[PDB]
RNA sequence: CAUGAACGAGGAAUUCCCAGUAAGUGCGGGUCAUAAGCUUGCGUUGAUUAAGUCCCUGCCCUUUCACACCGCCCGUCGC
């Protein structure tokens, strides 16, 4: 069994500003988002970041029963591995994302295991068979005890948009549920689905 | 405790007019609660007679 | 343990760690003959009465 | 002749029910006053505080903060009001309440300090009745002070009633829970 | 009955550099941290910046149940108002930090209220008085549920450390606890404290 | 006449204070120096806490013939 995060509206990109390549801001970058007529606010690469900070020092991750997937407003797919160590800080973390997206991988700075990669569209072919999926939003007016939803043995998939405003909607998600009737985050929505499944799981 | 040991300092002989001193300050200080307890019956019963001799 | 009274019949002195509190010897009210010493925060003067939630603890002792 | 405070409340009829709080609350025929204010040097000399009588001592410690600080006439004005306020919702005598009010305000055990940079170490100790005394009457008076400020309620009606609820041994009143928490930490830490 | 949070030992100070104020941080401030010989990798407010996201955005916090107190390294104490909106993205929350440790309090930008200000020590005054206060920290060897620890009707006092590295030693505490038998991150602590309290006193 | 800003008791720390004292209030003067972008007198009202230790931070000293009490501080380097 294993527990299988996937996080869409994923505002990465990279920019050019002078001769350099930087992830792209609303913090760092008005002027530009500014010109084009482009929406301010839009692009929120921080939600990425501390979001994952939930999910990778989350003690299941660390039992190894995690996997987590993104998919950017850019339509890119890109793995984790389970080994692989976030920045705290928000600009190393975008140290490595404008890497990425260039140098398409990351090996660990202590070995060729790829830390990251981008996959291939779409990430639907990449799950294991024998799993259902379960996409979350807060406008599901019916609450659902998250420690139901679990199967004993099987692979469930959990989408969480990374946007920041809108609503969820994929194709392949077979049905909605809301685990709040708060409007809630989707870095505590992260930290709230982690902390169910800990006890159905055994892991303490 | 005390009043079993300065019997037997007097006993002995030694350092007579310091134990003297102080077996009298705890008796005055002491007298009614020491009247009370009937344990004590025989502890004074034998400095009545050793503490008179000696001095 | 009931309350019990207490009459003070010497002052002793100013001890604590900043000398605030004062080491007296009191008797106890009830016809039993007896007296310890205590600490007292206060002005504390001779011939006052002093209320013991527990009598049974002794300031000076290992 | 007999006295009778503000002319209207006997002082015959007050007793006290604390053998040790005797000596210490001046209530009695020989210090029966008309009224609060008698120009006395009470800070003179050790221990003639407690010579003064209790209501003048009241009225002393409700010259506070600094706002009130030496109008005399209107603590006098305010303490009338509020026994009068106690006579008119009890029924009873304004300063059986207050000595009552008192003897149940002051802390029987307090606990004494040792203090360095690190931590602070703590242990219990008994209290004085004078400074019971003390307590009681700073208690009921910050209590009052408390509940009037920024508030639409007259601060005899607020000391009226922290009156009647610490001379009732409620818990309502903020002099009662502080001498609770007081004996509760002097208790823990035997 | 209230949550109080108290973040203890957090690293919240400002620096100069230039003709311009700001707060210290590791990464950007680099040259000058080596300077004087201070430790560089100390100035870290994002363990501050990511727990008060955590604490501010959860169901406890909708309900009103939750009170939010700092206590900063340099001996500062600043009270949270619950009904405060947390600046998300960390150069904005910098900014407001250097406002707040410069004129002592934060006025609400809608509204008369005060949102931030500054109080004095020790906070153990401004506690209610009876109250349970609970540390935690990895080091206790036995790990305790956090559900059984929570009051009926009563407040109660928990307290986390904002670093990286120590443990948390602070004099009001009477219990010191262990919740889970990995080393988290106080974001994921202040998250896995506050929606236990929710499912006890029903916040769902 | 009109308008009605911050300010809801003021952090890290720091200074001062024991009786007609702390604090509030008024009324005068300008005296061969100072003072009027202020100083200095005089009256009026008038408290809470405390009256004792060296624990911290310091200071000043000492350790050569009534009755009664008491019964010699220690070390180093020189000459
Ligand atoms: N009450 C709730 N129950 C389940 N998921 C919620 C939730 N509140 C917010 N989320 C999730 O948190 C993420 C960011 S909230 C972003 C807006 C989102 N469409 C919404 O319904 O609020 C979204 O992916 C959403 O699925
Ligand atoms: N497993 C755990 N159980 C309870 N508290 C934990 C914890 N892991 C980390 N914490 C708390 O989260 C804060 C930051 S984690 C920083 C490391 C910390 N010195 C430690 O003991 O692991 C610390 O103050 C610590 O008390
Ligand atoms: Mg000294």
């Amino acid at each position: 069994r294993r527990l299988i995060v996937v996080l869409e509206g994923a505002s990465l990109e990279t920019v050019k500003v002078g001769k350099t390549y930087e992830l792209l801001n609303c913090d760092k970058h008005k002027s530009i988002l500014l010109k084009n007529g482009r929406d301010p606010g839009e692009a929120r690469p921080d939600i990425t970041h501390q979001s994952l900070l939930m999910l990778m020092d989350s003690p299941l991750n660390r039992a190894g029963l995690l996997q987590v997937y993104i998919h950017t407003q850019k339509n890119v797919l890109i793995e984790v591995n389970p080994q692989t160590r976030i920045p705290r800080t928000f600009d190393r973390f975008c140290g490595l994302m404008v890497q990425l997206l260039h140098k398409l991988s990351v090996r660990a700075a202590d070995g060729p295991q790829k830390l990251l990669k981008v996959i291939k569209n779409p990430v639907s072919d990449h799950f294991p068979v024998g799993c259902m999926k379960v996409g979350t939003s807060f406008s599901i007016p019916v609450v659902s005890d998250v420690r139901e939803l679990v199967p004993s043995s099987d692979p469930i998939v959990f989408v969480v948009g990374a946007f920041a405003h809108g609503k969820v909607s994929v194709e392949y998600t077979e049905k909605m549920v809301s685990i709040s009737n708060y409007p809630l985050s989707a870095a505590l929505t992260c930290a709230k689905l982690t902390t169910a499944f800990e006890e159905v799981w055994g892991v303490i | 405790d005390i009043l079993k040991l300065f019997n037997e300092f007097i006993q002995l002989g030694s350092d007579v007019e310091l134990i003297c001193r102080c077996l009298f300050f705890l008796l005055r200080i002491h007298f009614g609660q020491i009247t009370s307890n009937q344990m004590l019956v025989p502890v004074i019963e034998k400095l009545r007679e050793t503490t008179i001799s000696k001095v | 343990q009931p309350i019990k009274l207490a009459r003070v019949t010497k002052v002793l002195g100013r001890t604590g760690s900043q000398g605030q509190c004062t080491q007296v010897r009191v008797e106890f009210m009830d016809d039993t003959s007896r007296s310890i010493i205590r600490n007292v925060k206060g002005p504390v003067r001779e011939g006052d009465v002093l209320t013991l939630l527990e009598s049974e603890r002794e300031a000076r002792r290992l | 002749p007999d006295i009778k405070l503000f002319g209207k409340w006997s002082t015959d009829d007050v007793q006290i029910n604390d053998i040790s709080l005797q000596d210490y609350i001046a209530v009695k025929e020989k210090y029966a006053k008309y009224l609060p204010h008698s120009a006395g040097r009470y800070a003179a000399k050790r221990f003639r505080k407690a010579q003064c009588p209790i209501v003048e001592r009241l009225t002393n410690s409700m010259m506070m903060h600094g706002r009130n600080n030496g109008k005399k006439l209107m603590t006098v004005r305010i303490v009338k009001h509020a026994f009068e306020i106690i006579h008119l919702l009890t029924g009873e005598n304004p300063l059986q309440v207050l000595v009552n009010a008192i003897i149940n305000s002051g802390p029987r055990e307090d606990s004494t300090r040792i203090g360095r940079a690190g931590t602070v170490r703590r242990q219990a100790v008994d209290v004085s009745p004078l400074r019971r005394v003390n307590q009681a009457i700073w208690l009921l008076c910050t209590g009052a002070r408390e509940a009037a400020f920024r508030n639409i309620k007259t601060i005899a009606e607020c000391l009226a009633d922290e009156l009647i609820n610490a001379a009732k041994g409620s818990s309502n009143s903020y002099a009662i829970k502080k001498k609770d928490e007081l004996e509760r930490v002097a208790k823990s830490n035997r």
